[PDB]
């Protein structure tokens, strides 16, 4: 993936030359960086579950629809529920992610490529999952530059899905 | 390319799993060593015009069918390509130092590079020997503790060899 | 590519023949049924998405294992990328309904396809399994008697069953 | 080869896309032509052999040098009149072929790719083949728009070698 | 790409040499039917439509299937085809002639092309007979005693017969 | 190899095209200069080794440092002295390959081709070999056109150094 140290390299290894002084400069400031991402990180997982739940629930109450209409793109069945409850816990996982790469590299390749296809394709609406972003977000229990590296991330994704 | 991280996020992620206690342990510790592994890069990086010029000569001292006419580092267009040769191993084996994982230096430069040698007549063991050169010569420079903080750098050394070690393996 | 007219065409011209008379009324019968087809491709056409959807939805209901975390149609990407086989595929079996011939269909699809999909890890027993949801799914649109002159097409709905067939068996 | 089938499904493959109406269309206009077409076919493969014999000797009237004159480019002795024939016999199939694929994509693949080059390297005048051609259309015997197909495919030819 | 010259100069400096006695002499020797070799290459290619013209009416009057409908010279793009390819090795044949060396020859013309006949469909053995015929056209042509000062030119006339059975060798 | 029959070749071959009479005209050109032109390397070829000492003195001469300071790159002892003489023959060798041939293509391609990149990295000084070559101009003793061939690709070592 897109991660600051093979973004260095890749930016090196394009114009066939050692590594910068700037590049070594660049991952240190990943280096720096890194304690306010594994604090988020370590977080987020051990909260993984009441996160989604939270998330879900959020979600349903904003959207009440979603529990109470037909369609295989809705929840208002167990299957569509646990469809959902699952795409939540991605998004998660994925910010994990991001955290622990210093990077939108792992987000950026296994969830949003192809996102705006899926989501026209199988009908589901990006507003779903911005709200349960907004809601994981508002809801980390988390402060200092820990909360603003995962609001970063999250925010991402917010801004992938607009 | 993979860096030590993204190799933990990957099997993660192949995995479905959040990342587990021992996971982040590991690469925490990767940030423990991050200021040594910049030195070594850097005091690689430093020295790469010298480390290269070295080992080439001494390999032409050991080896003097690659300078006699008919050889295969003989006219200049050939020692040039013998000489940039030696740089890319060594910018590749810095590629991987910093990313703490070996999957650049084989998939960008190391694929394949033994059949391109056989193919071309580039002696490969001849190159082998050359990489060998560098790598004592990188090492000594990257861990001679005069102007740095002293510490130990022996797990870094050993990785930093191992990289050397794929790259004269895959071609000699 | 060939349709039905160019492959007669392509063999009288071989053998340095005129069309003969049998030849100038099998090709005559082709454009008998020509509204037909033109109904066909039209409805499987306009009712593509649903086709699409409908049988990757089914084939992950079948088949969980792809769309595990780990599995071939986990992340995006990779879900984009299937649907997009199936659209395709989907695609070229309506070009080749249009032409009454399956060149199209073998020459730019299904030549190459399963060397690629091994050298990808693309699981070809589970595209084959989805062309068979299109299928049925484009035949019953195709061959359904409401909102059309009525009438007899299951010439036609036998040609495109072969023509899906012959994907499956392509990849299958 | 081209046929208008063929077209419209190439024009859909190269914005990777279904099959239009505007293609729909177009190949209903081929459906609806077929029935003058495959008409002229019918009677120029029947009175194909006096149509040639036909068209051989009047480009003998027009072009009388043809078949006084010294060297293998003409028709002055058995073997050049056959090979006269032979060609001759080839643009009409080429017609025929061309009325049965609803356009020129066989006299395109078979006979004018090359053409220009042939015509040189083998001292063959253009001139030549234009009369024959000119027989043809006068002598086919058609009439409405089978008349007009081949013509518009007999004029392809000629337009082809002037 | 080698000329004779060249190709001397490039095996003395694969062995580090200066050119012994007999290198010098073999090239002033060479350079002795300097004029000759000129008067050849010109006649040749100053009578190049002529030559493969011949060359291929000769060889579809002995192997009439080649123009036959469904054989390999016929349509006016295979006819044409087949024609360059004619025009092709005659031009590398004059071109080698220039060079005193068939390198160019083989390089650019011969390397790779039976197998794109075998590819095509392309009777190689009918390629080497339409070869030949150019082969005794083309020398007839070049020792043709009229309109030049008189000599020897048989030297040239076997070096040229060499070069055609060469084209003729690689694909028949 | 840059010759001017490979050349005249190249030309014509890259326009898909028949050598023309400006070509054949040229190698004429040089067939005939190929008299002196074989001379002269014949009388460099025989004086070899006094033409080499003799140069690798006149740069130990004008550039004496070269014999006295140490480093890989000097003539201070015995390997380096050797290296320079080997070098400076290698430079001769080359114009007898350039003169046998009518143009710069041996010297281009064995020597030219890196050099710059050789004497960067050896930290060899162009000046030197300039020297060793101006005292083979001076030295071979050839006089009018036996001389003009092989000064010119003296001088064209020379530019190449510049
Ligand atoms: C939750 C807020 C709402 C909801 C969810 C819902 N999602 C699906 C189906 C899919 N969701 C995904 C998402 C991903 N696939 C990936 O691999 C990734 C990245 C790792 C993501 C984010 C996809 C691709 C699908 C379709 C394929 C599949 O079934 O997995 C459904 C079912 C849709 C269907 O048509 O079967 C549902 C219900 N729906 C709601 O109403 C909630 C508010
Ligand atoms: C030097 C110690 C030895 C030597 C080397 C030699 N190599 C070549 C040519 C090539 N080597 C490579 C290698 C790479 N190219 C890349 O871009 C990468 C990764 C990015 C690698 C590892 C390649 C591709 C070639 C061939 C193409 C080229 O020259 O650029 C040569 C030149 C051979 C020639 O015939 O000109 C030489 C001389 N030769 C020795 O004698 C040493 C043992
Ligand atoms: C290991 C091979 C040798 C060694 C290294 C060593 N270095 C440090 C400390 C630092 N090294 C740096 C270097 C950088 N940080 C950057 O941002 C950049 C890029 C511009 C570089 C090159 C820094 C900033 C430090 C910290 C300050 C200092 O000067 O010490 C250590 C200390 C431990 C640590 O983790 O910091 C060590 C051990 N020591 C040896 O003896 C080896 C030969
Ligand atoms: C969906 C039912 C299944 C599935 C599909 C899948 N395919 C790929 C990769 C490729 N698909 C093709 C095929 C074609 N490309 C074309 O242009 C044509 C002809 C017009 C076809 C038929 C190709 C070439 C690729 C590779 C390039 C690309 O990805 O675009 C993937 C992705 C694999 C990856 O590693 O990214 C997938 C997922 N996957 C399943 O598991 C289903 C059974
Ligand atoms: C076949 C699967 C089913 C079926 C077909 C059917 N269609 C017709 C007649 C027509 N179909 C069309 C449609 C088109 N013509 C066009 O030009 C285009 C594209 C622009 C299309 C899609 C038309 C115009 C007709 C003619 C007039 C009419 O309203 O019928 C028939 C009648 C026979 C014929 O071939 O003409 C039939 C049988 N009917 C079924 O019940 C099948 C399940
Ligand atoms: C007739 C109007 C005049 C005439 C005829 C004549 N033609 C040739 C030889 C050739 N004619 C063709 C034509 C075709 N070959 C193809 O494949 C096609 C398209 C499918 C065409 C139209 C060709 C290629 C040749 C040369 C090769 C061959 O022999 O088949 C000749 C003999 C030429 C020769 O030099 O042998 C003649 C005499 N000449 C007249 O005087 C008539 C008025
Ligand atoms: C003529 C006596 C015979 C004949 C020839 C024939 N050749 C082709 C096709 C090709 N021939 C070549 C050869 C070359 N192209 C080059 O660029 C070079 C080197 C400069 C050569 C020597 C190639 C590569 C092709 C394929 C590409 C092309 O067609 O231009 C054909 C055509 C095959 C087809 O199916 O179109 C033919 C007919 N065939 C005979 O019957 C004669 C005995
Ligand atoms: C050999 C197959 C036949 C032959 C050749 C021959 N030619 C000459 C002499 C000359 N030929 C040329 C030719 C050229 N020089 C150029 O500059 C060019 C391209 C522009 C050409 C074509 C010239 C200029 C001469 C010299 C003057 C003259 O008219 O003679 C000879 C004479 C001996 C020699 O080696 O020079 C010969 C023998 N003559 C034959 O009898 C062969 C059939
Ligand atoms: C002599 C004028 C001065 C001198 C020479 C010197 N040269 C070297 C080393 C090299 N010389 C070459 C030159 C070439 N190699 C080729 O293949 C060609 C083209 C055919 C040339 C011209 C090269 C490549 C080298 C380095 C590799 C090798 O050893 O062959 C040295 C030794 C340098 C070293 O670091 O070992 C020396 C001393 N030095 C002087 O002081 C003289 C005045």
């Amino acid at each position: 993936m897109k991660t600051p140290i093979t973004e260095a390299i890749a930016a090196a290894d394009t114009q066939g030359r050692f590594l910068s002084n700037t590049e070594l400069q660049a991952v240190n400031g990943r280096f720096e960086r890194a304690a306010a991402s594994m604090e988020a990180a370590r977080a987020l997982t051990n909260n993984a579950q009441q996160l989604i739940d939270g998330a879900a629930n959020a979600v349903y109450q904003k959207f009440p629809y979603t529990t109470q209409m037909s369609g295989a793109n809705y929840a208002s069945d167990s299957r569509g529920k646990s469809k959902c409850a699952r795409d939540i816990g991605y998004y998660l996982r994925m910010v994990t992610y991001c955290l622990v790469a210093g990077g939108t590299g792992p987000m950026d390749e296994y969830l949003i490529a192809g996102l705006d296809e899926i989501n026209r394709t199988f009908d589901l609406s990006p507003s779903w999952y911005v709200e349960a972003l907004k809601y994981i977000k508002a809801n980390h229990g988390l402060s200092g530059q820990a909360a603003n590296e995962a609001n970063t991330y999250i925010d991402y994704a917010i801004n992938a899905l607009s | 390319m993979l860096d030590a991280f993204a190799k933990v996020v990957s099997q993660a992620d192949a995995k479905g799993e959040f990342l587990s206690n021992a996971q982040f342990d590991a690469l925490s510790n990767m940030v423990k060593d991050g200021s040594k592994r910049l030195d070594t890069v850097n005091r690689i990086t430093s020295n790469a015009s010298t480390i290269v010029a070295n080992a080439a000569r001494a390999l032409f001292e050991e080896q003097p069918q690659l300078i006699q006419p008919g050889g295969n580092a003989y006219t200049n267009r050939r020692m040039a390509a013998c000489l940039r040769d030696m740089e890319i191993i060594l910018r590749y084996v810095t590629y991987a130092t910093l990313a703490g994982d070996s999957s650049v230096l084989d998939d960008r430069c190391l694929n394949g590079l033994r059949e391109t040698y056989q193919a071309l007549g580039v002696p490969g063991s001849s190159v082998a020997a050359g990489v060998q050169k560098m790598k004592e010569a990188a090492i000594a420079i990257a861990n001679d503790p005069n102007g740095i903080t002293k510490g130990d750098c022996s797990a870094l050394m050993s990785e930093v060899a191992s990289y050397f070690d794929r790259a004269a393996a895959a071609v000699g």
